């Protein structure tokens, strides 16, 4: 996690998927985004990128959580999506 | 255990 910062993704309707796949890590904790799905919400603003870590969606602390906690917050929000991302470095 | 949110 060598850089930290926000992206936030804008559901044109109240469904709508952010296109982001979530997987957590045998190896260490948290959630992870293992892929993003092709022409999706997050992969049109390409900000975020694989191996990306969810540290919090809309303020949720994400740091010991699990896919089905982020779905489930996703879910809840309204229109912004604000995911605070924790990129690894080289 | 896998999501696509």
């Amino acid at each position: 996690r060598e850089e930290i910062f926000q992206v936030a993704l804008h559901k044109r309707d109240s469904g709508e998927q952010l296109g982001i796949k979530l997987v957590r890590r045998t190896d260490e904790p948290g959630v992870f985004i293992l892929d993003l799905l092709e022409g999706g919400l997050a992969a049109q603003d390409g900000r975020l990128s694989s191996n990306d870590r969810v540290l919090a969606i809309n303020g949720h602390d994400l740091k010991y959580g699990t896919p089905e906690l982020a779905a489930q917050i996703i879910q809840a929000s309204g229109e912004r999506v604000n995911l605070t991302i924790a990129r690894p470095g080289k | 255990p896998d999501l696509l949110v």
